[PDB]
This record gives structure tokens, C-alpha cells and sequence, in this order.
């Protein structure tokens, strides 16, 4: 059958792929929670400040 | 204004010239004496700058009669300036580089003049020479033929006039001395340097790569060549005319196999093999005799169709030069390992100031701000230029094009003025040739494969009734002369065959003519048929607009295709811009990864206390031996280390040195400094009984050898990495990126085994 | 943290990183400006049952329309086959080209925007239904998309990445600030429930990340070696192959492609197989979900296929250098990659599926509020886009120093 | 081949107007994707 062993294959050539280590995978994760907060805390401040200046302007 | 300030300099030269009269030549050399002690007493060479012009200019006089114009002091003020100062053929470049050259030479540095050729090299030196030996400042020469006592006393002197290529020669083997008193140059002060636009633009990624040591076997290339002359062309192998892409189809590789008795060509046994077929079928299908080499006596001498001329000392590059050689039967330098390899803009990049006139410097100008941050300064010329540079007279059906240039050089012939033809390449140089004996015009042809005599047709051939045919549409060294007649004719007729890709080479053929103030009148006979009209081929509205107002094909004088064919040129040479200025940020890693190099090459060779940077490596190698045999993140006593006893024991401390107990559950910085004592009293036990001389020799022999192989290994892998690292970009990845971060990992990796085999070696003496 | 404080002492990169956080500041006050009509209350006192502004269609034209282009580089056309081939302005033709193709497909968009605004409801039409305001409408919306796209010019320049990526991950993320401050007012599953939801999220971006940021070598090896001449060198050479190659671009194909049949069931008929066909194709429910799921996978496979397309490969690595060891520099290799990607798109299709359905098998395991945007698109671009900046801002610290043997 | 590419192109652009005539499901995005020298001898 073809989808057996083209199962066979899949799971043989997904083990030639060069997947990501533990070490640079958590600082990969690491870096992304930091850029994702530092940025969502950057827009809540202009949030604020953009909304405080137009009920300043009105 | 830049043009404002020089033509008040060159006031100030003229007024303090009317100052400066009647002195003796022991007056002179003590102008020089007393210019020295000012620049000694705390002046700089920007004040001395008017009076000492003024000195080069009535020395000058003096010695060989001819007198400097405001022009050339004006361009001697844009040299010392260190940017460069575009000037006309024929306005006296040499003349205008005698100048700030005794400028900058005054301070006691050591200053270069470059030239092209060492025939140039030889006759500035000789008619520039008697100028400054007139004042006292020694004056060297620099061939390839010179031993290095000569080329020491010759950079040792105060001004030395050699070419591009001996310069950097003796820059990459001052790199590989093994005392300071066998490197031949100084430190690195000034230089002029004649054509600007061909040693620092159009050769400026060449490699002067130093060889060493060749493999002395003609086997695999006769075999390959043997093999490769028994294919058929389009069943055996595909070629497309308009790039020299020759490659093997799958019957032609099946053969290979077959003829050369393997399994597969394309495997990791066979890689030199496939190399050697692949570059003989490169040879002999892309590589045609007289259109792209030439013969000469016992030696391949490369042609290139950018410039019609021939280079004499260069080779071609990944085998291939070999491939010719074997093609033709001739005997073949081998190939070796590069020991070091510098390029002419890495080279003129890292001196400290330097300058240089040209002819043609505009696109290069705005290349030359980008690399050299250098301006450039169109001079004004003395007599204004009065030749007639006449618009182009463009259209189809190049035998009709060559037809109404045999019909011009004709007519102008009937008059007797002497026409200076430029062609491209050798076969329109024979087909002109054809028409115009079948015309009953006699001629003079001279192209790459009639090069023998160029000087006696460039000197007879600006005289009255001569019809010369030049490949070379560039003109750098060979001047043309033109007395009666041709004066009160229109000067010296330039024909055009076609217009290039490039506007340097076209008004390099344009200033043959317009000389001193001469008569002249320039033509470019250009066609639709061409390969520029090909590559900016926008057919049928062209074609048609001036397809339906002809007469066998009738020369149209079209303004607005001239413009359009100068934003063609304009086209090509932003792509050659942006493709330059992509190579260049794609060179600048091996270049700062050689400079650093060299320097600590430099610190090696120059110190004299080296126990300090031995010990810094032993130190380096042994800390990552320990940091290796110990992870950092790991709990104790499961490292290994009657491993790392082992190690130690077999790299640094003798046998049995070095026990179990001593290193026992302790911390690596303490067990590090434990293993740093015990080898500094090794080191000194090793040193005490030939402690200080053939310590140092044997110190000093050991390091460069390392340095010297583990940089050779370097350039070798830097280069295959930049050859391999175009792929990256099918996953979305940055290739510049990955070449920066991946070649600075291979440097440190370098760095580290550098120090790896200092220790090993100086520790198990 | 010490990166940071690295970033902190080289005055040039922080300034470029001030300079794309000020390009931001500018785009956020392109947001907040409001749109000439005057359905903005109504907008805000409807909910419609995302939001509206001046940049409410984004880079969405310019994507689809980069997309076009590189679908009809697939044909036989010798015009833009010939800027193809073309390398430098061939290439700015192409871009000048796709620039004034997606103004005009923004200018049409925006009038049907107007038009679908007109047959939803009948407080969000204008003074002048018929009459030509929704030109100016169309006209200052693409101002604001150009507007954007030049500001992403000027970030990708002067700034420190890729500009239109960075200013899209922008937008996607400041949405985020606002489901934060909702899922606590709507809070009051006290806390255990929330750091269940904030480990899955932690989880499903470690997953994200290590199928995203692997690749699968194919050495390859020119044949520009003397091997007889030194020891072993080149393992630095290779092919990088993807796991998922297609990027995004079939998760906007099945949002395109399942919100087009709701046009024929926007038919003013809306008869009984018009219900029908609208309650098939949708995919909050298992009938949408498997037709979602089958055309993300078969739209991977081809836009795959268009963009690492096998044989134009295989032409660049036998016209210009070398080969495979093993296999033939012809036709033998590009069917041997064509197999690599038979079985690499298999699992990048599977997992722009997974992804992209997990929002709806999240909102449901979690009823926490219904506008909350993690997975699929949501999760990929701002993954992606935020380690690829700093993959690209930590290649200059390397750059910065080179620490020879003499120290 | 070739007109199936012409085909689909046509009806993505195509269906993409249709689905953005509305675009009710929006807040997605997307981000798109010869040699010669100076030789010497030692
Ligand atoms: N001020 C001058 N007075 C008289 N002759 C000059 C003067 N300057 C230059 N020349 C002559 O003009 C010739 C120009 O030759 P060269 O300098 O090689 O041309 P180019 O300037 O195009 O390189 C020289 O042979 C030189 O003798
Ligand atoms: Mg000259």
C-alpha cells in the first residue's frame, strides 16, 4: 500500500530535519514573551496618553 | 567653491613664481633643506603647499625646459588634497603628479607613484626623477626583476614609482617574513596612481593571490582534455552563446562515467574529476582562441572583450588557465594552496591618504564616494576642447553601418587626413579590414592578434594619409602625434563601431583626438543588430518609427535616441553600481578578519617580550580544555576526568606529571590556575638551558607556522562558504546575514585551534 | 536584562530601534484619527453583531496582490517573465507594478466595503447612498494604505527590519491590550483557569516556534574543489528547506475562500438553500471546519509548490555551479526535491490546519470573551516577525567584535 | 500548467473581491515571502 509505507517515509524524513534545541528553544521563547509584552506595554501606554491628549484637544 | 579655492592657489603659485627667479641649484636644494626643518618646526604640509609648487614648477623649468600651466597646479592642489582630479588626455598627468607628491614626500614618509605598466613606471621615473634628484630626494624604481636589498633601498628612498601589482606583491609577502628586517616596505603614507579608473574600478576585485608549492601532475588534466575533445556539440553538450555556460547533458555524463571508469560522476570520490572535466569542456566550447585568449611564445595571454586589450600577467582563476594550456598542447603551471590573497581596493583601502588623476570619473565618481570617500574634481582644461563631438548617427543592418564607414573613412582618406578607427572585437576588425582593401584603401590593422607593433602604428599613425584600426578603444600609454597637414585638416577622425555599456571607454576614444587644442571630429556609427540594442531592445516602436522613413537604412542624427541610449548606458551602470556595492559589503568580512590577523602577525614579529602572549595562548587552550571537560551546568564527580587527566598528561604535562587527588572536587578557576603553575614551571624547567635565544626562535617559529597554515586553511574555507551561501535564500533567511555570522563563527573556531596548536607545540618540544 | 543594556551602549542601533518605535508612534496615531463619515457612533454604539478606522484594511491589498503577481510569474508571459529574469529593475518594474495594482484593488475594495456596509445595515449608510462620497471614502482609505506602505518603506530603511512585517505585527498585537483589560471586567475559572490558558499559550508558542524555526539540509556540493590539493573542507554548504514554506498565505486563502459563497448567500433571495449554503460553509461548526481544514492543506501544497517551485531550482543549480551528491545535476534532482517537499508540505499543512482551527476549539474550552485572537494567523505573524528582529538586531554583536589570539 | 495558473490567479482575485465585498471575519493578516588574477609562486 502506498500510504503505509509513504507513512514510513514521512516519519523517516521528518528525523533528517534540523529541529531546534532545548537551550535555543527557550530563548527563543524567552525573546518572544519579552518582545510580546514589551510591545502590548508600549501600546497600553499610548493608549492612555494618545486618549488623555484627545479629551485634552476634545 | 573647491574650483574657487584652486584657481587662488594657483594665483598665489604664479605671484610667489614672479618671486622666485635666478637662484642656484645649491640654493634650491637648501629651499628643500630649509622646507624640511619648517615641517620639522611644527609646520604642516598645507601651509608649505604654495611655495613648495612654486619650488616643482621653477625646478621643473630648470631642468627639462617645459613649464607648468595653472591647470596642472590646480590638479597638483586637487592630488594633494586626497581626493582626484580628472583631467584630458594630453594636458600633462605626470607632470600635474610631480607635485604633491614633493609635498607629501618631505615629511621623511615613504610615498608610492603608480603607474600601469613598468615601461610608464620607467620613463616618469626617469623624466620625474631628474626633477626631484635635482633637490636632493632620493628617488627608488621597482620592478619584478629586483632582489629585496634592491626593493629595501628602493622603498627605503624617499619617492618610488612601481605598478599596482609589484605594490601589493610586496605588501603580501611583507605579511609572510619571519623577521622585521626582511620586510621590504615602510609604513604605508601616500599614493598617486595613474588611471584610477582601471586600477581602482575596473581591476578592483582581481586577487593577487601568492601561490606556493604546486602539486606537479599533468595527469588529470591531459586525461580530462583527452576525454572532453571527443564530445558533440548539442548531443553531448548544451551552450548558449550569450553567457559561456557549457554543461555536460546526461548521455555526455553517462560517458564520463563510462570513458573515465566510475560508478557515478556526481559523488564526493570523484569531485576534482568532475572539476577538471567540467572546466576542459569550459575551455574548449566558451573559450574561443583569438577572441578570448592569445598565444604567445610558450604562454596563454588572456584577452577580455570589456577592453580590447591583452593582460600580460594574469591568469585565469579555478583551473582554468590550465585547461587552456592543455587544450593547445602547451606546458601548465600547477596549482597550489594561496598562502595569502588581496584584492587592489582592500589594498589602495588600507593605505593612509592617497589620490590619483583619470580621464573618465563621473559614474566613478559616484562609486568612488562610496568605497574611497574620495571626490572628484573636473579640472578645467588649458585650451579649451575645440574637436567636433557630433552626435551619433544610429541604424539598422550592420553591413549597411559598416558600408557608410568604409564610405567615411573613404571620403575622408580622399582629403588625407589619417582616421583612427575603433573596433571591438577581431572579427569587425576584419570585416572592416575586407571592405576596406576591397575599397582600395590601404590600411593598418592592429588588433590582439597583431599586437607586436603597437608603439611603431600608434606613432606612424597620426601622421597625414594613414588608416589605423585599433581594438584597444582605450587608450591609456600610446599617445598619437600629428605635425603639418593633419593641423590644417581636421585632426585625427575617430570612428566608432558600436557604443558601449560603459561611457568611460567611449570618451577614452573620444580624447584621442582633441589634444592640446587640435582639431578633431568623433563619430559612433551604431546599429539596432547590437548587442546593446538587444539588452535595451524596446523593438517594434524603434524599429518602426525609424523603419519607415529609410533608404537603405539612412543615417538618422536622432537627439532623442541619443538620449535614450545614454538612460540605457545609465541602466546598465546602475545595475553594475548596485552589483558592486552588494559584493563589496559581501567582502568586507574576510577583509576585517585579514586585517586583524595581520596586525597580530605584526604584534608577533615586532615584540620582544612573547612569553607574556605564549603564555596568554596556553592559558586560552587550556581553559576551554577544562571548560570542555567540565560542564558548567552539570553537577561534580561525573566529569570525566581521568579523561581530562589524560588530556592533560598528552597535551601539556609530561606521563605521569599529573595525578588523580590533586584536581579532585574542586572548582575549574582554582583547578585552571593549579594546571596554569604546574605548566609555568614546566615552562621554566623546559626554558633554563637554552633560555633565552633558541627559546625565542623556536617561540617564534612555532607561532607563525601556525598562524601562516591555519590562515591559509581560513581563506580556503571563507571561499568555498561565500561560494555555497547564495542557496540560503530558499528559506527566507538572509544570505549577507548568515555569510556575517557564520564566518565570524569559523574565525573564532580558527582563533581557537591557533591557540590549540601553539600550546601543543611549544609544550611537547 | 543584558541584551537590552548591550542594545543601550551602541549608539546606532538604538537609535534605529528609537526610530522604529517612534514609526509606530506614527501609526498608532494613524489609528486613533477618526473616518470622514459620520457612522463612527454608529459603529460604536452597534458592535455589529474587529473594528473600523482609517487603516482598517491594512497591507491585506498588497498581500493579495504580491500573491497575484507571483501566481501569473507562473505562466507564459514574456513581459513579466522577462522582469523576472531581469535582475535589478526588472525587479523595481515588478514592485512599481504591484504597488499601483494594489492602489487600484484597494480603490475597488473600499467601494464594496461601502457597498457591503449599505447591505448589512441601515444605520451605517451614508447621507448619499448612491452618490459619489464613497470615492472620497476610497481615496482616503488607500491614502492611509500608502500612507502606511510608505511608512514601512521608511521603517524597512532606516529602521531595523523587515517594515511592512514589523508594522503588521504592530497591528496585530495592539488589539491584545484591549482583550487583557476585558478578560478581568469580565472575569468578575477564579485563577487555576486563567494559568491553565496562559500555559497553553506559553505551550502552543513553543510549538509554534519549533515548527516554524526548523529546516531540513540538502548538502549540496560544487564541484570547484581540488581534492588533491587539501584536507577536507565544506560542510558550511547546503540547501535549507522549510517545514512549512507557504507562510500564512493558505490560512488567507481559506478565509478567502469561505467568506466568498457568503456573497451568493448575501443573494437577495436568501431562500431556503441560501440558508443552507450559508450554514454549510461555516466553519465555527464541523461542516466549515473539514472544507477549512482540506483547503488549507491543499492550498499549502500550492503555494508551495509556486514558491520553492522544484524545476526552476534545479535549473540555478545546474546552470551556476554544482550538485547532489549522488544525483544528477538535470531532471534527477528536481525529482528528488519534489519528493523532500512531498514530505515536508504534509507537515506544514497539518499544522497551519491545527493552528488555525484552535481559536474556534479554544473560545469553546475556554468560554472567555469571544474576540480573543490567539492561533493561527494571530499567533504566526507576531511569532515570527518578533524572533526574526531579533535574529536580525543580534547579527551586529558579532559584527562588533573580533577577539584575536594575542588578546 | 500554464492556463490552470491563469485560472486560479483569476478566481482568487476574483473570489477575494467577492469575500471582500464584506470580510466580516477580518483582524488577520498576512506577511508574504569569468574569474581571473595575478598569480606568484612562493
Ligand atoms: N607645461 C608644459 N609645457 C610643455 N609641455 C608639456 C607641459 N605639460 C606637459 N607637457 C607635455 O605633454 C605631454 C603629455 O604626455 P602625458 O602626460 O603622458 O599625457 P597625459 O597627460 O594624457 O597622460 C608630455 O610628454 C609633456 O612633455
Ligand atoms: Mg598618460
Amino acid at each position: 500500500q502506498r500510504v503505509t509505507n509513504f507513512f514510513k517515509e514521512v516519519v523517516r524524513e521528518l528525523k533528517k530535519v534540523s529541529w531546534p534545541n532545548r537551550k535555543e528553544l527557550v530563548n527563543y521563547t524567552a525573546v518572544v514573551l519579552a518582545t510580546v509584552a514589551f510591545f502590548t506595554v508600549f501600546f497600553a501606554v499610548i493608549d492612555l496618553g494618545i486618549s488623555q491628549l484627545i479629551r485634552l484637544v476634545f | 567653491r573647491t574650483l574657487n579655492r584652486y584657481e587662488k592657489i594657483a594665483n598665489d603659485i604664479d605671484a610667489i613664481r614672479g618671486d622666485y627667479e635666478n637662484l642656484s641649484d645649491d640654493a634650491l636644494k637648501h629651499k628643500t633643506i630649509e622646507f624640511k626643518e619648517r615641517l620639522e618646526k611644527g609646520a604642516t604640509t598645507d601651509d608649505l603647499l604654495v611655495e613648495a609648487f612654486a619650488v616643482v614648477r621653477e625646478a621643473s623649468r630648470r631642468v627639462t625646459g617645459m613649464f607648468p600651466f595653472k591647470v596642472q597646479l590646480m590638479g597638483g592642489v586637487a592630488l594633494h588634497d586626497g581626493n582626484i582630479a580628472e583631467m584630458k588626455t594630453g594636458e600633462g598627468k605626470t607632470l600635474t603628479s610631480t607635485l604633491p607628491v614633493y609635498l607629501n614626500a618631505l615629511t621623511g614618509k615613504g610615498v608610492h607613484v603608480v603607474t600601469v605598466n613598468e615601461y610608464l613606471a620607467s620613463r616618469d621615473a626617469e623624466q620625474m626623477g631628474k626633477i626631484f634628484e635635482f633637490l636632493g630626494l632620493t628617488v627608488g624604481l621597482n620592478l619584478n626583476s629586483m632582489s629585496k636589498d634592491e626593493k629595501r633601498e628602493a622603498y627605503a628612498a624617499d619617492i618610488t614609482y612601481s605598478t599596482n601589482n609589484e605594490l601589493g606583491f610586496d605588501y603580501l609577502r611583507d605579511n609572510m617574513v619571519l623577521y622585521k628586517e626582511q620586510m621590504v616596505q615602510r609604513p604605508l603614507h601616500f599614493a598617486v596612481i595613474d588611471e584610477v579608473d582601471s586600477i581602482l574600478i575596473d581591476e578592483a576585485r582581481t586577487p593577487l593571490i601568492i601561490s606556493g608549492q604546486a602539486a606537479k601532475s599533468t595527469k588529470l588534466y591531459v586525461q580530462a582534455n583527452a576525454f572532453v575533445r571527443t564530445l558533440k556539440a548539442e548531443k553531448d553538450y548544451t551552450y548558449d552563446i550569450k553567457t559561456k555556460a557549457v554543461q555536460l547533458t546526461e548521455e555526455g555524463m553517462t560517458k564520463a562515467e563510462k570513458a573515465f571508469g566510475i560508478d557515478n560522476l556526481f559523488d564526493v570520490k570523484h569531485v576534482a574529476l568532475n572539476h577538471h572535466i567540467n572546466q576542459a569542456l569550459k575551455a574548449h566550447v566558451a573559450m574561443q582562441k583569438d577572441v578570448d585568449y592569445v598565444v604567445e611564445d610558450g604562454q596563454v595571454v588572456i584577452v577580455d572583450s570589456f577592453t580590447g586589450r591583452l593582460m600580460k600577467g594574469r591568469r585565469y582563476s579555478e583551473g582554468l588557465h590550465q585547461a587552456i594550456e592543455a587544450k593547445e598542447g602547451l606546458e601548465i603551471q600547477n596549482e597550489s594552496m594561496t598562502l595569502a590573497t588581496i584584492t587592489f581596493q582592500n589594498y589602495f583601502r588600507m593605505y593612509e591618504k592617497l589620490a590619483g588623476m583619470t580621464g573618465t570619473a563621473k559614474t566613478e565618481e559616484e562609486e568612488f564616494r562610496n568605497i574611497y570617500n574620495m571626490q572628484v574634481v573636473t579640472i578645467p582644461t588649458n585650451r579649451p576642447v575645440v574637436r567636433d563631438d557630433r552626435p551619433d548617427l544610429i541604424y539598422r543592418t550592420m553591413e549597411g553601418k559598416f558600408k557608410a564607414v568604409a564610405e567615411d573613412v573613404a571620403q575622408r582618406y580622399m582629403t588625407g587626413q589619417p582616421v583612427l578607427v575603433g573596433t571591438v572585437a577581431v572579427e569587425t576588425s576584419e570585416l572592416i579590414s575586407k571592405l576596406l582593401k576591397n575599397k582600395g584603401i590601404p590600411h593598418q590593422v592592429l588588433n590582439a592578434k597583431n599586437h607586436e607593433r603597437e608603439a611603431q602604428i600608434i606613432e606612424e599613425a597620426g601622421q597625414k594619409g594613414a588608416v589605423t584600426i585599433a581594438t584597444n578603444m582605450a587608450g591609456r600609454g600610446t599617445d598619437i602625434k600629428l605635425g603639418e597637414g593633419v593641423k590644417e585638416l581636421g585632426g585625427l577622425a575617430v570612428v566608432g563601431t558600436e557604443r558601449h555599456e560603459s561611457r568611460r571607454i567611449d570618451n577614452q576614444l573620444r580624447g584621442r583626438s582633441g589634444r592640446q587644442g587640435d582639431p578633431g571630429i568623433t563619430q559612433f556609427y551604431l546599429s539596432m543588430e547590437d548587442e546593446l540594442m538587444r539588452r535595451f531592445g524596446a523593438e517594434r516602436t524603434m524599429a518602426m518609427l525609424d523603419r519607415f522613413g529609410m533608404d537603405d537604412s539612412t543615417p538618422i542624427q536622432s537627439k532623442m535616441v541619443s538620449r535614450a541610449v545614454e538612460s540605457s548606458q545609465k541602466r546598465v551602470e546602475g545595475n553594475n553600481f548596485d552589483s558592486r556595492k552588494q559584493l563589496l559589503q559581501y567582502d568586507d568580512v574576510l577583509r576585517q578578519q585579514r586585517e586583524v590577523i595581520y596586525k597580530q602577525r605584526f604584534e608577533v614579529i615586532d615584540s620582544e617580550n612573547l612569553r607574556e602572549i605564549v603564555e596568554n595562548m596556553i592559558k586560552s587552550s587550556l581553559e576551554r580544555a577544562i571548560a570542555a571537560y567540565t560542564p558548567r551546568e552539570e553537577l561534580p564527580e561525573e566529569w570525566k576526568l581521568d579523561g581530562l587527566v589524560d588530556l592533560i598528561n598528552t597535551t601539556y604535562l609530561d606521563e605521569g606529571a599529573l595525578e588523580k587527588s590533586d584536581i579532585f572536587g574542586k572548582e575549574p578557576d582554582e583547578m585552571l590556575e593549579l594546571i596554569m603553575d604546574r605548566i609555568i614551571t614546566k615552562y621554566n624547567e623546559k626554558e633554563e638551558q637554552f633560555g633565552k635565544e633558541q627559546m625565542r626562535e623556536f617561540e617564534k617559529v612555532i607561532v607563525l607556522r601556525a598562524v601562516d597554515s591555519k590562515w591559509m586553511d581560513h581563506i580556503d574555507a571563507m571561499d568555498q562558504l561565500r561560494q555555497g551561501i547564495h542557496l540560503r535564500a530558499y528559506a527566507q533567511t538572509n544570505p549577507l546575514r548568515e555569510y556575517q555570522m557564520e564566518g565570524f563563527a569559523m574565525f573564532e573556531h580558527m582563533i581557537e585551534s591557533i591557540e590549540d596548536e601553539v600550546a601543543k607545540f611549544v609544550m611537547k618540544a | 536584562f543584558r541584551t537590552i543594556s548591550n542594545f543601550m551602549r551602541v549608539s546606532d542601533i538604538r537609535n534605529k530601534i528609537i526610530f522604529t518605535l517612534l514609526m509606530l508612534i506614527v501609526f498608532r496615531i494613524g489609528t486613533f484619527i477618526p473616518v470622514p463619515s459620520v457612522n463612527t457612533d454608529v459603529l460604536k454604539l452597534q458592535d455589529q453583531l474587529q473594528n473600523f478606522s482609517i487603516f482598517a484594511m491594512g497591507v491585506m491589498p498588497y498581500i493579495t496582490a504580491s500573491i497575484i503577481v507571483q501566481l501569473l510569474q507562473m505562466d507564459v508571459v514574456p513581459k513579466f517573465a522577462e522582469w523576472s529574469k531581469q535582475g535589478e529593475m526588472g525587479r523595481r518594474k515588478l514592485a512599481q507594478f504591484t504597488r499601483y495594482f494594489t492602489i487600484v484593488l484597494g480603490f475597488i475594495q473600499a467601494l464594496g466595503m461601502s457597498y457591503g456596509f449599505n447591505n448589512l445595515a441601515g444605520g451605517m449608510l451614508i447621507q448619499n447612498p448612491g452618490i459619489g462620497t464613497y470615492l472620497l471614502i476610497a481615496v482616503v482609505l488607500t491614502a492611509g494604505t500608502a500612507f502606511l506602505m510608505w511608512l514601512g518603506e521608511q521603517i524597512t530603511a532606516k529602521g531595523v527590519g523587515n517594515g511592512i512585517s514589523i508594522i503588521i505585527f504592530a497591528g496585530i498585537v495592539s488589539g491584545i491590550p484591549t482583550i487583557l483589560n476585558q478578560i478581568y471586567a469580565q472575569q468578575f475559572l477564579r485563577i487555576v483557569r486563567l494559568l491553565l490558558v496562559a500555559l497553553a499559550v506559553v505551550a502552543v508558542i513553543v510549538g509554534v516556534i519549533y515548527i516554524q524555526q526548523a529546516f531540513r539540509k540538502i548538502p549540496i556540493q560544487y564541484a570547484k574543489r581540488l581534492e588533491g590539493r587539501n584536507p577536507v573542507g565544506g560542510h558550511s554548504t547546503h540547501l535549507p528547506l522549510k517545514v512549512n514554506p507557504a507562510g500564512v498565505i493558505p490560512v488567507i486563502f481559506a478565509v478567502s475562500f469561505l467568506i466568498a459563497p457568503p456573497t451568493i448567500a448575501s443573494f437577495f433571495g436568501t431562500n431556503d438553500v441560501t440558508l443552507w449554503i450559508r450554514r454549510t460553509f461555516d466553519y465555527t461548526h464541523p461542516v466549515g471546519m473539514t472544507i477549512y481544514v482540506v483547503l488549507i492543506i491543499a492550498f499549502t501544497y500550492f503555494y508551495a509548490f509556486v514558491q520553492v517551485n522544484p524545476e526552476q531550482m534545479a535549473d540555478n543549480l545546474k546552470k551556476q555551479g554544482g550538485y547532489i551528491p549522488g544525483i544528477r545535476p538535470g531532471k534527477n534532482t528536481q525529482e528528488y526535491v519534489t519528493r523532500i517537499l512531498y514530505r515536508l508540505t504534509l507537515v506544514g499543512s497539518l499544522f497551519l490546519a491545527f493552528i488555525a482551527v484552535l481559536p474556534v476549539f479554544f473560545v469553546n474550552f475556554a468560554n472567555l470573551p469571544p474576540s480573543a485572537q490567539i492561533g493561527g494567523t494571530s499567533l504566526l505573524i507576531v511569532v515570527g516577525v518578533a524572533l526574526e528582529t531579533m535574529k536580525q538586531l543580534e547579527s551586529q554583536l558579532v559584527k562588533r567584535h573580533y577577539r584575536g589570539f594575542i588578546k | 500548467a500554464k492556463k490552470t495558473a491563469i485560472a486560479i490567479a483569476v478566481a482568487l482575485a476574483g473570489f477575494a473581491t467577492v469575500a471582500s465585498y464584506a470580510q466580516y471575519e477580518d483582524g488577520c493578516s498576512g506577511e508574504l515571502e569569468i574569474a581571473s588574477g595575478y598569480y606568484y609562486y612562493s
